[PDB]
């Protein structure tokens, strides 16, 4: 609940705009970062080790950009799914692991913010205010200068850093919260269909297949908003583990300059978390319906009333189709796409090492 | 008419309009008007024919590099589509005449009249959008066809015929397409007719190629409306089942409703079947051709350097023949999707406080609407965005391997 | 002769004089008729056998390049299908008896009658069309084998043989091609009489499976309620006990099928995965209309032949079995008693497993694997025309 | 002793015995023993691990050529099984001790005490068999672990410390590993300690791999057995409910032998799900490493000419690693195939010569049935025939890319 809350009111779902304008800052930065590197890329002259640190940047500030977009076109869904949240919690172990994955973000955003001083207080070849000695591309028009516009520019870019990690920590965070939410309805509707089997209770029985309608109508809510972040994540990291691994082998063979893992070391961690985090949970759902299945197998079936039999069977015919969270027509979001998404990734690797050699 | 003719009726026309072989939904059955159409659906196969054998001839017979060999085999293959499906559908009118007459007695059940005529509006909404982008692209392909030839060196690789090893470049006719003719289309009267004769032949092979898909995708557009109907009507055919505060009455009425139901979903069966049955060894020939056309425009699309005739030609050639693919690939997949959240549907509803007969009808309902209604090629693929998805995968591959390899 | 023993009665007689071992489906079971019976299949197999050890002789003492060995290789594998075929029918008679027995006494409902009847011709007649394209192949695959070997020192064979005597000239290189000539007939003859057994058994199933789904309509209108008696309860039980007796049996005949012929399609694929990636190899070493191209396509023809022959039976069980499910919609269940109500779901719910042929666990025989073998082998060609 | 923990009893006393930390099913829980058991464990552990560390050092400080690498790391990755494995079940037995004991207080129904024990001591006859393969296949592979090390000659390619780039043989220890020692492992009481240990530490690690796998493939046998009893006494629980000429006695009888029948396919469900959890990170380790070995394995395998040591060496790893893989991969599609088939059962039986209960029992359990029973490795793959074929697949075709290229 802690990033929850900060996401559902920068999203604009809650009451306060202020966070709502926040967002909209943030989006202007990174819309004005993109389009700086991008003159960089085209409209000037750099070198190699430049012309790769400047596609990086580009690829990170349109995939922020996109995910800001993303969040902000689906605010009403993502209301829904908060009204629907309210009332139970999400299981403790989702709720560890969602304060495990913003601590690890807070850690590496500063971390990764920091570096570039340590670096530029090591190499002695190198000084402040020269290509790697700034957390993001030295885009602004302002030239190097005495230590007070180094320490200006450093937090300026430093700014886009901790916007890039905020927007990755908001796609990584509610996918969980929101696969707990389901889960723990899931089992609330497991519990009342089990006191339904104790005393022939056919209202109750009603009463558990209303919540689970409710709860597909959330599962299709949810499906609806983290359609597009899901796809962006899976295409992206695909490239982009490709174009990050054919750098770092580069760099490790000394072909282009060493410190540009400072990004490829961070900028494929937090890669390889966010489609770790979709295909692991969209896997936990498809165990799911299981639950259901197997307490509606029960001898109590043998008492009830014929047509709580009736009920009993629609509800165990719907349950046999496990939930898949399919996105784009052809993705099915669980481990077995995590498994797929490596060898387009070996492929894109071998290409761009082949062609750069 | 009516029925499904009615709807695609603009489609029959340009089918008969367009030359293919096709006898019925006039309204001047006399001798002298069968005649002339006979006449004149000959005369368009024959100038169809002879023009690509013509192009087959200068194919094989002016050939010398591999790179002429390949752009004369891509085109050759591009226009195998049309050759394949002018005789499709010239000899095999019966299929698709029993496909537009399944839905003719059909009449809607007087509860659900409205939302009847409210999916039928949108289905005919859907399938004039289809027919106007069919058309826009057809007519932009052609004219770029006709632009693309003014952009470039009428010139032909020829070994020369003084030194032994060497080649020279000779001028060439500048039309749509590299063509052996009886005459010589060199120059006056003889380059006229043979451009004229070489865009109406583009022309109209597109026409009848994009006038088969056009119809395999509004026959399932109506598919789809049709399970969408169903799929709406659940929850009041449900609640008349409610035993608000049944009589004999209204127990009929819903043993109406839910035959009226169970026929529409049983009509929509055995369509999607009719629809297989009809246009299913097309989609197998389709990719036949499509699958070496893609292989070889990969290699060819390995050749493209900077910004000329060539690379738009090849950027042309691919995205026509993916289009292509994705036409009916998309409307597959939007069937199988439609057909298998009829459950979903189904079980959505409030079918819980309902009658014993309405329960029994949502349970055999959920238990069939479980496997999804594909249209399948000839039993060998299933048609939706997997199958584009898979070809598109295997033509990057396989040009990331050959940029990579060679 | 009953059942399905009398309707596959050419085919089990061509494999009786076709020296494969059969006991059983003989009316002279006498004291000589048996053992000469005996005494022929086993002269029968020692001369397949004698060959094939000659052919294998050729293919290690005598290959010295790389196409050589390839070639025999391809021919050793060619005629591997029929020596493993030889042994798993001769050896494994039981399962196969168990099949044809299955149909043994089975009687249809008095009120479907004249369906059965309707759906037990059309089966032979496949049943003997198939029969007529084996037997036209085979015979082709026989005649064209003499007339590539004469378009093309060595004594000329149509197979490459080691032979204890010289079979170059005289008496000697005559008894040499006449006994290629029987051996490459009976070999071609027992590997096509297996899988037009297998696709008969495939299309009988089919045929019942279409009798069932029609007989359900007539079934329901006896059911509906329309303006139930004791009479009609009892004539709507007895339908539904002959329609669940029927299906039964159907599937029970599919599973005896699975069982009959399953690792026999496991071996057949895995020689047939290295003759294909032999022959792909070949394909490759194409100079033009010559002796080396015709054989490399007939050898391609004839091993893709093979696998079609039951992929697509394979293809035509999996789709006709989903459709008992639509064939049980399209009857008018909502004017029935509850019982047909009951029946109808339970049927529904059986119907919810297509029919499946499974090579041993490890595949299912369906047109998509006949896809995967053909979309293999063509891109190993491309890959090879690649790097070359 | 009852239960599950009687029929796999040599499997634990042979675990108990093979050093791993397990400290149930004992039964002299004394001060002593459970120190003495403890210090022998963790010796046991120390000189694992101590071993595997050596095996390591020798792959990085030791390996010059390629070739020698992947030697090395083979050897690695083919131990790391047995590494993973230990580190696993001694910190992960409240999970086996949970599945060993789901079928602790279990009783057959009289009714069906006959069937059970003919299913039950089958599953026993397949549990001892599972014993004795594997005891030969691990006794054997040391075996000639141990025999391949006298038919080579014992000799390591090294830099010539007196040219630039040449590299000449010197001899090295003829021991079963290449491995490093803080002792002089070259002769007499070094050489005579650092083969024992070698010998003994491959026996045990082999024996720690297949323990465990032999206990996973006795879990699901069990499974299976159970689910075929539960299929064969279909036939007259059916019959049970019969209506030939229900009384209250054969009410009661039919109820309590339905009651049975369902709780008994919930406990073999429950304890299927049980198997994932406790087995299921284990087999995704193991796929992880087989991945990285028969990788490298295909790539060995390219090299080899003739016979020699080599190439049998290299033979003898991918037969092992793809026996592991297939003792497992046969067993879940063998619980696939009978999980699934249960359904085919219930609707052989004579339901429609039945009452209504039995009726309803048949189609509760079809719906139930209907979903095969699939044990996965940690949800990232179906433990099946499939993934045997697949990986097998996968490596002949890597194998096939790597001789056509090089
Ligand atoms: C391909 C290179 C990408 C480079 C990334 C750089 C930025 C590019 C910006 C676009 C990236 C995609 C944005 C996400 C989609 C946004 C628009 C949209 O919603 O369309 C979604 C649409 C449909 O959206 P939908 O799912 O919300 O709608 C359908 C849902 N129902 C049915 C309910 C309506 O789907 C697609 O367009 C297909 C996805 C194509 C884009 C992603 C491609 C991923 C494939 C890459 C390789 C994958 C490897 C693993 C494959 C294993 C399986 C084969
Ligand atoms: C779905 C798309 C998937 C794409 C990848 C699929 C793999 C390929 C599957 C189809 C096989 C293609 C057939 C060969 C055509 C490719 C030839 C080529 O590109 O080589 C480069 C060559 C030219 O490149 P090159 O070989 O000269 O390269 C060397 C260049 N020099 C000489 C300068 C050094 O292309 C051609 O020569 C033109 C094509 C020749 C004519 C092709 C006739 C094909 C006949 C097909 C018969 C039916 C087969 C059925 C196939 C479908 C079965 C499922
Ligand atoms: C909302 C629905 C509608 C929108 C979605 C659907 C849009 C339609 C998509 C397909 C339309 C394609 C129509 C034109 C295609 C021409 C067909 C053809 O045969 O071409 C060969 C033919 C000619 O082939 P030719 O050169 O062999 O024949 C000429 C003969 N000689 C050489 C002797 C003169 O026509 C053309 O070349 C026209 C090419 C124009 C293509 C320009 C496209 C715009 C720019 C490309 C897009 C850039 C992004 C993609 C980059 C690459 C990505 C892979
Ligand atoms: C209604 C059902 C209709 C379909 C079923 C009936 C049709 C069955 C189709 C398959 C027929 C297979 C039998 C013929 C093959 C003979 C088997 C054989 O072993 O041949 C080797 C044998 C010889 O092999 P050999 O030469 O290696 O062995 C002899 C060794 N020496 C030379 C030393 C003596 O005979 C042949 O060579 C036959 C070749 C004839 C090829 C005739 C067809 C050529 C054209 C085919 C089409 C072109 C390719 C198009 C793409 C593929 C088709 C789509
Ligand atoms: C298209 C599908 C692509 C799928 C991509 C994703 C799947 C990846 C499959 C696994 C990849 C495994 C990579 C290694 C194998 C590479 C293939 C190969 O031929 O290499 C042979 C090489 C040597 O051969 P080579 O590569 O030099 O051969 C070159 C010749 N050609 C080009 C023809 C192949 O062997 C090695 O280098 C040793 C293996 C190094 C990698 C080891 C990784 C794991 C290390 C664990 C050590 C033990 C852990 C415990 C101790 C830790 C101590 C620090
Ligand atoms: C050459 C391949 C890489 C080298 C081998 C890599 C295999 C894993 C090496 C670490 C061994 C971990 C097992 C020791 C702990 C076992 C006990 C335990 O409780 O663990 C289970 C638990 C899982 O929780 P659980 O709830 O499922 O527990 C199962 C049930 N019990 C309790 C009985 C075991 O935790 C773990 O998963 C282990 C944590 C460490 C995970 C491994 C870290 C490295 C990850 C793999 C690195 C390589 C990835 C390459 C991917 C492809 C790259 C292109
Ligand atoms: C009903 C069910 C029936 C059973 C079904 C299952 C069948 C069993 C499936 C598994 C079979 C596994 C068999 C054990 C394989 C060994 C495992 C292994 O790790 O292999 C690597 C190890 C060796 O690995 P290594 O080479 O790395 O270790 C040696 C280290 N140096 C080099 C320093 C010495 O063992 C083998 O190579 C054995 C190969 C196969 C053995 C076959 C018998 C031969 C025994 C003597 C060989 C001597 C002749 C060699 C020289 C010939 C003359 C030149
Ligand atoms: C989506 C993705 O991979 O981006 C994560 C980017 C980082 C880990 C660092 C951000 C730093 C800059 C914006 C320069």
């Amino acid at each position: 609940i802690d990033t929850i809350n900060m996401f559902l009111q920068m999203t604009g779902c809650t009451d306060s705009k202020a966070m709502l304008y926040l967002t909209y800052f943030e989006f202007l930065i990174t819309f004005y970062y993109l389009i700086a590197t991008y003159a960089s890329i085209v409209h000037f002259e750099q070198s190699v080790t430049i012309q790769l640190f400047a596609l990086l940047c580009m690829l990170i500030e349109c995939v922020i950009l996109l995910n800001i977009t993303f969040r902000l076109y689906h605010k009403n869904h993502i209301r829904e799914m908060h009204q629907y949240s309210r009332r139970l919690g999400i299981p403790d172990s989702y709720r560890s692991v969602i304060n495990v994955i913003t601590k690890y973000h807070l850690i590496a955003s500063n971390i990764f913010v920091v570096f570039p001083v340590t670096y530029a207080i090591f190499c002695d070849s190198v000084r402040v205010g020269d290509p790697f000695t700034f957390p993001f591309l030295d885009v602004l028009p302002m030239h190097t200068d005495n230590l007070a516009i180094y320490a200006c520019k450093y937090l300026v870019y430093a700014i886009s850093v901790y916007i890039a990690h905020v927007e990755l920590c908001f796609i990584n965070t509610t996918f969980i919260y929101y696969v707990g939410v389901l889960k723990h309805r899931l089992e609330t509707i497991v519990q009342t269909i089990g006191e339904a089997f104790a005393d022939n209770d056919e209202q109750k029985f009603k009463y558990a297949i209303i919540q689970h309608q409710k709860l597909l109508s959330y599962f299709n809510t949810m499906k609806i908003v983290f359609s597009k972040p899901i796809l962006l994540s899976m295409s992206f990291n695909a490239i982009y583990f490709g174009l990050t691994t054919s750098f770092v082998i580069q760099a490790i063979r000394g072909y282009i300059n060493q410190a540009i893992l400072s990004i490829c070391i961070a900028s494929s961690a937090a890669a390889v978390i966010n489609i770790t985090i979709y295909t692991f949970y969209g896997s936990e759902l498809m165990d799911l319906h299981d639950k259901i299945l197997h307490v509606l197998f029960d001898n109590a079936f043998f008492y009830v009333s014929k047509s709580f039999k009736s009920s009993i069977l629609i509800m165990m015919t719907r349950v046999t189709i496990p939930l898949k969270f399919t996105v784009g027509y052809i993705f099915t979001i669980n481990l077995n796409l995590l498994l797929k998404i490596l060898k387009m990734s070996y492929t894109v690797l071998n290409v761009l090492l082949s062609s750069e050699t | 008419k009516d029925g499904l003719i009615k709807d695609l009726w603009p489609n029959i026309r340009l089918i008969q309009l367009s030359g293919l072989f096709i006898s019925e939904y006039y309204d001047d059955y006399s001798g002298l008007a069968v005649l002339f159409r006979k006449i004149y659906s000959w005369i368009t196969a024959i100038i169809i024919y002879s023009q690509f054998i013509f192009i087959v001839i200068f194919m094989v017979t002016k050939s010398n590099d591999s790179d002429q060999l390949a752009a004369g085999v891509v085109t050759t293959l591009f226009f195998t589509h049309s050759m394949i499906k002018f005789v499709y559908f010239s000899t095999g009118t019966k299929s698709f005449y029993r496909t537009l007459s399944c839905w003719n007695n059909t009449s809607p059940h007087p509860l659900f009249a409205e939302s009847h005529s409210r999916f039928h509006a949108k289905s005919l909404s859907r399938m004039r959008q289809l027919l106007i982008i069919v058309s826009i692209v057809t007519i932009f392909t052609t004219i770029s066809w006709t632009t693309i030839t003014f952009f470039g060196e009428s010139v032909w690789k020829v070994p020369d015929p003084e030194t032994f090893n060497q080649t020279m470049y000779v001028p060439v006719p500048r039309l749509m397409l590299h063509s052996w003719y009886p005459w010589d289309s060199g120059h006056g009267l003889g380059y006229i007719v043979a451009f004229v004769l070489q865009f109406y032949w583009v022309f109209i092979t597109l026409s009848h190629s994009n006038l088969m898909e056009l119809l395999f995708s509004s026959f399932l557009v109506h598919a789809c409306e049709q399970l969408q109907h169903l799929k709406e009507i659940l929850n009041p055919l449900i609640e008349l089942s409610a035993t608000l505060d049944l009589t004999s009455n209204q127990e009929v009425l819903v043993r109406s409703a839910i035959k009226y139901w169970v026929e529409r979903h049983k009509h929509v069966v055995k369509y999607v079947s009719l629809i297989t049955e009809c246009y299913g060894s097309a989609l197998l020939f389709h990719m036949l051709v499509s699958t070496v056309i893609l292989t070889i425009l990969a290699y060819q699309a390995t050749k493209i350097n900077g910004v000329n005739v060539f690379a738009f030609s090849t950027i042309g050639y691919l995205m026509y023949s993916f289009a292509q693919i994705f036409m009916f690939c998309i409307h597959g997949n939007e069937l199988i999707e439609e057909s298998s959240s009829v459950m979903e549907a189904a079980y959505g509803c409030h079918w819980y406080d309902g009658s014993e007969e309405a329960k029994t009808f949502v349970q055999i309902v959920c238990q069939q609407c479980q496997k999804p209604l594909i249209v399948s090629g000839a039993k060998f693929f299933n048609v939706s965005l997997d199958l584009f998805a898979s070809v598109l995968g295997a033509v990057v591959t396989y040009f990331m391997v050959l940029v990579q390899l060679k």
